[PDB]
């Protein structure tokens, strides 16, 4: 009836600096459905970010992929910025690229 | 391909 | 090896914020190819995959009719609901519907689904043998009821077993380079030293499909758990998926331990270790 959004930051590709990849937001295991998802680059929303279709798993929880084409760099710090009924404050999740 | 219902086919 | 198919359709009343949106999504095995959406501006069935492309116009009339009039009676249903909850305008309320069929290797009909959810939670939901429900409670049994009398069972088993499995052959075979494939994981082990003590372990699976893997770690040949971690399996976006495990060893003892990766594109299980 309530679920909170499980979150995984990721590169499609395991990051090389200057080497063009895909910033992945995972959002899973959420209900209700309403929930927004950002990429934040150096703190900043990004502009152009796209979705999937939303569907759900067996349990009926819901799960969203968000991603947007990026190239990492040694200096850009990137995260992923959720908002959901079960969260008081977004949660940010910044991106590891050994996870 | 989707299920083909009746028109009054999964009314609660 | 075996297939299915499943639709997946989500509504969610809105209220206050206008009418209730629907969006339904079609997958075969982990590979989704069409989607609906009530709020988009095409109002059609849309493709997804580059398989389904090949389908006609009168497919994508059909499926567009069907899937709407799917829509229409979902709408239907949220009001219903609210009803036999006695529960207020004022609230969203969502209706989750699954549906879809299995077949197996030869391409004959294993068994066939269909469940509806309310709010999160089991609502009704046909069974097994394909003529009989499963109502949650005393609001689906209503809902039950009138689909008895209406023998609805008939129009779903008629479905299950016959358009939804032909379907499902179809597609594999106009999709065969796709979804008759597996991907095998491609591997990898990084190390992290977490202290003087301790480092981390981590195994990774990358570029693998389907999406069902398994990786477990064992210490000196006996599975462990203790001070492990597995993330959920998770798309890499290009229709491949990825996984990780890590496991915090004592630093110095990293050759006890043993990675071991399953797939169905493995002809045999993966051992990594560091």
């Amino acid at each position: 009836i309530q679920r909170t959004p499980k979150i995984q930051v990721y590169s499609r590709h395991p990051a090389e600096n200057g080497k063009s990849n895909f910033l992945n937001c995972y959002v899973s295991g959420f209900h209700p459905s309403d929930i927004e998802v950002d990429l934040l680059k150096n703190g900043e929303r990004i502009e152009k970010v796209e979705h999937s279709d939303l569907s759900f798993s067996k349990d009926w929880s819901f799960y969203l992929l968000y991603y947007t084409e990026f190239t990492p760099t040694e200096k850009d710090e990137y995260a992923c910025r959720v908002n959901h009924v079960t969260l008081s404050q977004p949660k940010i999740v910044k991106w590891d690229r050994d996870m | 391909e989707v299920f083909n219902a009746t028109r009054f086919a999964s009314v609660y | 090896g075996s297939h299915s198919m499943r639709y997946f359709y989500t509504s969610v009343s809105r209220p206050g914020r206008g009418e209730p949106r629907f969006i339904a999504v079609g997958y075969v095995d982990d590979t989704q190819f069409v989607r609906f959406d009530s709020d988009a501006a095409s109002q059609r069935m849309e493709p997804r995959a580059p398989w389904i492309e090949q389908e006609g116009p009168e497919y994508w009339d059909r499926n567009t009719r069907n899937v709407k009039a799917h829509s229409q009676t979902d709408r239907a249903n949220l009001g219903t609901l609210r009803g036999y909850y006695n529960q207020s305008e004022d609230g969203s309320h969502t209706i989750q519907r699954m549906y879809g069929c299995d077949v197996g290797p030869d391409g004959r009909f294993l068994r066939g689904y269909q469940q509806d959810a309310y709010d999160g939670k089991d609502y009704i939901a046909l069974n097994e043998d394909l003529r009989s429900w499963t109502a949650a409670d005393m609001a689906a049994q209503i809902t039950q009821r009138k689909w008895e009398t209406a023998h609805e069972a008939e129009q779903w088993r008629a479905y299950l077993e016959g358009r939804c499995v032909e379907w499902l052959r179809r597609y594999l075979e106009n999709g065969k380079e796709t979804l008759q494939r597996t991907d095998a994981p491609k591997t990898h082990m990084t190390h992290h030293a977490v202290s003087d003590h301790e480092a981390t372990l981590r195994c990774w699976a990358l570029s693998f499909y389907p999406a069902e893997i398994t990786l477990t770690w064992q210490r000196d040949g006996e599975d462990q758990t203790q001070d492990t971690e597995l993330v959920e399996t998770r798309p890499a976006g290009d229709g491949t998926f990825q996984k990780w495990a890590s496991v915090v060893v004592p630093s110095g003892q990293e050759q006890r331990y043993t990675c071991h990766v399953q797939h169905e594109g493995l002809p045999k299980p993966l051992t990594l270790r560091w």
